[PDB]
């Protein structure tokens, strides 16, 4: 209830925003070795029919190109839906934003300065 | 004496000091009193804007009841005569 | 110009992506070669796409807290 | 709900894009349709100033912006614009993509044909649809009254036309469409105002000009007497409060801007008012019908909503029609929604749910399918 | 001015009577032992900042935390420590959106107790009930039950 | 010295008058800033529900007007009917 | 603080120099801006006599010297004057360096072009700069009041200009920039306290003149009612003691040298007073914004800071607005530093920052670049 737990209180809610933040990035790491692990194959193509070889990679070509193709689809909705989020933000800044800009005070010199100043002349050790 | 002097002028200065505090607060403190009257009349005003607007509706309700009624009377009479 | 538009992101990213592919003079080794450069490119594509994916997720999300907000408001 | 797909019943109009998911009773948002780039320079930074505030955004902003219709007379002249009103519309206030719901926009008669094929071109290519079919204004208005037979007469914002129908056959060559509507009597009172001293100029006052029609103005039953009678008393002289104070008095220019629909020689157009077109549209019809168009005259659209209009367009028609007919004019109170709810019933039905024009239909035959028997 | 609380609270009694002799260096004269605009105001003349009373009585009811309108003691002490500022720019607000969300991991744009207590459960510390309450009061100012984005926010503005 | 200490003598008075007569006036500004507090919010009450009589009266008006109008038309109908 | 780079806020101002670092409360260095040159022989040899004492320095010798502010209104008209004291405020005031300082100076509205472009080569040449920008007067005083809208009245010491802006998008047809200001006060006070037998003269004894001024002088709430009591009873005349004694008593002097600017006929101007030029500023704007505009009037400035102005002012526009809108004046305490918090604020933004004129910029296009895209 005293101070202090108010100061332990603010460690715990820095620690738990921490774990979050450690919890994210091993999240990505495992978005990482799941996009690895599921998307594609490696290719072996030694001494083998090279005509063949050249109709696989035009198949592989295609297949590329319609991938790229659903790549470039979700790219624009994407961006779209980013444009369409960024006009939603600005207009709850528009709305509820205003007079919440922060600031700092120095007008008033640290407290050792406030002591010597009403000590005097005696302030001299400290 | 001289010390005495010195203490002098340094009382002086604190009264002066001191004045100019009293005065501040004595035009703070009549201000806000002449900024209060202007408050209590435009109050009075709002009152007796709102009064006069329950008046009105109260009357208007009325008056809508009663031509109401007629106009269902008379469409009563409509329907009858059609 | 909005098929234009349509037309336009389609048509010049397919040509930006085209190229003029000649597989028959190619060897084995530049055969290969290529081969890895598709899947280089293929891994660029993935990646960008989960990222897509995960960037729409957290777009549903934003949208969910600006529903919230703007109830909020009232 | 649930699963399923429900149909989006959008209806474009000229003056308020209405629009709402089909089987309501009541479109979902209703907002006017004007796009207003700012005009003053702009001093704030992180502001977050927008470039173009559409719909409703831009009649609360109304006093620093050039706000324009990008639809004049039923016909569509400025279509980046309603591109990005479509856009708002679909995104903003409905919240729903359109990858997965049919539209069914609303389309006045005898319009050019190179503005509904834009249309369904932006449909199908812009915001890339499953399904859309472009309905006239005034099937859906009959639709809604509960009918299938009758004469419709859709006094909108932007043009009046009156489509006659018995039925469930539409007769093409009686259809009189004519270009007085709720934007024309908007300008004559703005016009009629500058008589008292009172000068709105801007194109954001036009919108004041327009609240006050909307709040005052009446149509008269008798013009003569209502005019004899505003010169000599006082009892007409409304007041209304402008959007910062100074009251204004209305005298006579009360009845006299919505009179102008029964004599459009007013604001110098040479043809006859909306109780005279309706009478010759009805004599073009067959001998045999007459008498069911004439007791099942219907109103819709939003400018047919003055206070007494009903009676006195009966008495005009009255005056018109032979002596031994039945003039009966039915004005449903929702009538400013008429169009869509008819809309709504429509898209609803299960016997139209084969007439949509798929896109594997465009993709075809281009975007000339709509002329086509998909209609 | 809860950063200040904390730091004058992990001073000992030893420094708790260290920071009450600069107390009586500051109050000199005062009757009541709270340095009211009256020592404030003298100090500020001596000092060479020529302030008003509604910067100080600001300062005051960031540490009044009675509504008695003075500055006692402890309040003092505050009114002390705010000679010196440290407690700026509030983190990221991106940070403690991302973070807040991490935290709603239902995505329900609102933190419940049954996440709160979960992640206490992960930290494991010993758990106040009432600061608990009084922390959910003052977030729940609108009495939702639930802190919001801008709930948690108010929490920590002007913390650190 | 004499007249110095007379100084320090009507110095000291004139603090004593200055000191007494400023706690006086911030006493009574404090009492007049509390009743101007009061009369404010009695002002911004009474404000408020000036609005809603107005937006009430605004209401019965649109509805009286309406319920005329339909009024005199049936009145012409039972007229003609007659 | 430590690394990184702090702009420096400079505000010419006319009569009091404000400056300080971006990011503070209130401007850590404020001194009169003259500079007086020694008028008499001196005969002490090496006492270390200078050849102008500036800002300061110069109102505690002022017994012996010719004070002389280099800026008339608004407008600057000896510019080496105006260099020296700049030079003074980098150096001896804030003792930094302006080789590692962007800087943001100030300027009046409607000011000659050549002022501003002398202003921004003097910056770049003399104490070269890394990047400066000039900003309007009020925008800033708006920024401070935490506003985006309203009318701002910064009735400084120099020109008293009114700057209406809505959304933050500022309306440049309506500025009402009027001369009458703090320093045309003071000389009509000086001319006034001759009616009892204080004669003034000295450039030195005009500093003793607005100290009066500051000190006692007040807006009456009624003018005539004022007049009329002051020439009956005696409750007015306070008394103020010169610095060599003689106090002197002022009597109805109290209250009629800030009603010049209520009654800019006083001193001979033709000009209506600050109550009916915001009046006549708000009603140049579009009608849909008054409302706001009336709700939202700020004051700021140095002269506006007359015990009772806040109320005069009110009760004026009361009487000239229509009565059903609500009039208010923000009067915030700290009005003499507003414009300055507001540059502060505004320097400290991320979104300004790069809106500076970097060097380079300058090097390419000339001192003209300041009426150029970077305002
Ligand atoms: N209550 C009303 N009284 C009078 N006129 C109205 C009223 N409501 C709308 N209007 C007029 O009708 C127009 C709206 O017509 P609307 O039916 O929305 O056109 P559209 O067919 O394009 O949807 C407005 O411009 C206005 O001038
Ligand atoms: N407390 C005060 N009461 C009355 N007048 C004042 C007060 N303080 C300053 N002034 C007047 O305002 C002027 C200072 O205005 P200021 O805002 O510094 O001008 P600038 O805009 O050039 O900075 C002084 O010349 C003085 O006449
Ligand atoms: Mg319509
Ligand atoms: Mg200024």
């Amino acid at each position: 209830i005293s101070a202090s737990r108010k100061l332990q209180l603010k460690t715990l809610m820095l620690q738990i925003a921490k774990q979050e933040l450690e919890r994210e990035a091993e999240e990505r790491r495992g978005e990482k070795g799941r996009a690895l692990s599921t998307r594609c194959q490696p290719l072996e193509l030694a001494g083998l029919s090279f005509a063949e070889l050249q109709d696989l990679c035009r198949q592989l070509h295609a297949r590329v190109d319609k991938v790229d193709e659903e790549r470039y689809d979700v790219e624009a909705k994407v961006t779209k839906n980013i444009t369409e989020i960024a006009d939603l933000n600005q207009k709850i800044f528009d709305l509820r934003g205003k007079f919440k800009r922060p600031t700092l005070r120095r007008v008033r010199i640290s407290a050792d300065a406030m002591m010597q100043a009403l000590l005097g002349a005696r302030a001299k050790e400290t | 004496a001289q010390k005495d002097e010195e203490k002098m002028e340094i009382q002086e200065i604190q009264l002066k000091e001191a004045k100019h505090i009293a005065e501040d607060a004595d035009r703070k403190y009549e201000e806000v009193a002449r900024k209060l009257v202007i408050i209590e009349s435009d109050l009075e005003r709002a009152e007796e804007r709102a009064e006069l607007s329950e008046g009105k509706c109260a009357e208007l309700e009325e008056e809508l009841k009663t031509v109401t009624n007629n106009l269902k009377s008379l469409e009563a009479q409509a329907e009858k005569y059609s | 110009g909005k098929r234009q538009t349509e037309r336009e992101k389609k048509k010049k990213i397919l040509a930006e992506r085209r190229k003029v592919l000649a597989i028959d003079h190619l060897n084995e080794d530049q055969l290969r070669e290529k081969a890895k450069e598709l899947w280089q490119s293929i891994y660029n594509l993935e990646a960008e796409k989960f990222d897509l994916q995960e960037k729409f997720k957290q777009q549903k999300y934003e949208i969910n807290v600006l529903r919230n907000r703007i109830n909020d408001n009232q | 709900d649930d699963e399923e797909t429900t149909a989006l019943v959008c209806d474009n109009g000229s003056g308020l894009v209405k629009a709402g998911f089909a089987g309501d009773d009541a479109p979902r948002a209703v907002f006017p349709s004007i796009v207003g780039r700012p005009r003053h320079q702009g001093v704030m930074v992180g502001m977050g100033q927008k470039d173009s505030y559409v719909g409703d955004e831009a009649q609360s902003k109304r006093g620093i912006l050039t706000l324009k219709y990008p639809i004049e007379h039923g016909i569509i002249t400025n279509w980046d614009d309603m591109e990005k009103i479509w856009h708002h519309t679909f995104y903003n206030e409905l919240r729903v993509a359109p990858e997965e719901h049919p539209t069914l926009l609303t389309e006045a008669p005898l319009n050019p044909k190179a503005n509904r094929e834009k249309m369904t071109q932006i449909m199908f290519e812009t915001f890339n649809v499953p399904a859309m079919y472009v309905a006239i204004q005034a099937v859906l208005s009959l639709y809604a009254s509960g009918r299938t037979t009758g004469i419709v007469l859709d006094s909108g914002d932007g043009v009046t036309h009156n489509v006659p129908i018995y039925e469930g056959y539409a007769l093409p060559h009686a259809i009189m469409r004519l270009d007085l509507a709720g934007r024309d009597l908007t300008d004559y009172l703005m016009k009629i105002l500058t008589e008292r001293g009172y000068s709105f100029v801007t194109t954001a006052e036009r919108e004041i000009v327009r609240d006050i029609k909307e709040k005052l103005c009446y149509v008269a039953l008798d013009f003569e007497n209502e005019m004899a009678t505003a010169a000599s008393s006082s009892s007409l002289e409304k007041s209304y409060e402008l959007p910062d104070g100074q009251v204004i008095t209305i005298g006579n220019e009360r009845f006299r801007c919505p009179e102008t629909l029964f004599q459009p020689s007013f604001i110098g157009m040479e043809s006859a008012g909306i109780h005279e077109t309706t009478y010759n549209s009805i004599m073009k019809c067959d001998i045999d019908i007459r008498k069911d168009l004439y007791a099942n005259n219907v109103l819709s659209g939003g400018t047919t909503m003055y206070p007494g209009i009903a009676d006195r367009m009966q008495k005009e028609i009255t005056a018109l029609a032979p002596s031994t007919m039945k003039i009966k004019i039915i004005a449903p109170p929702e009538r400013k929604y008429s169009v869509w709810i008819g809309g709504s019933i429509l898209a609803s039905l299960s016997t139209f749910q084969q007439m949509w024009i798929s896109k594997q239909e465009y993709d075809e035959a281009g975007p000339s399918i709509v002329h086509r028997k998909c209609f | 001015d809860d950063i200040y609380k904390a730091a004058v609270e992990q001073l000992t009694e030893e420094q708790k009577n260290e920071f009450k002799a600069a107390f009586d260096i500051f109050v000199l004269g005062a009757e009541d032992g709270c340095i009211s605009t009256k020592e404030l105001g003298k100090v500020m003349r001596m000092l060479g900042q020529n302030p008003t009373p509604e910067e100080l009585q600001e300062m005051i009811d960031e540490v009044d935390e009675d509504g008695s309108g003075t500055v006692d003691f402890d309040e003092f002490l505050v009114m002390m420590v705010r000679c010196m500022k440290d407690d700026s720019k509030g983190k990221s607000e991106e940070e403690l959106s991302d973070l807040f969300r991490m935290f709603d991991k239902n995505a329900d744009g609102y933190i419940d107790l049954e996440e709160l207590k979960i992640m206490l459960q992960a930290t494991g510390e010993t758990i106040t009930e009432d600061d608990i309450e009084e922390l959910m009061k003052d977030g729940d100012k609108n009495n939702d039950g639930r802190i919001d984005y801008d709930e948690f926010l108010e929490f920590m503005k002007g913390v650190e």
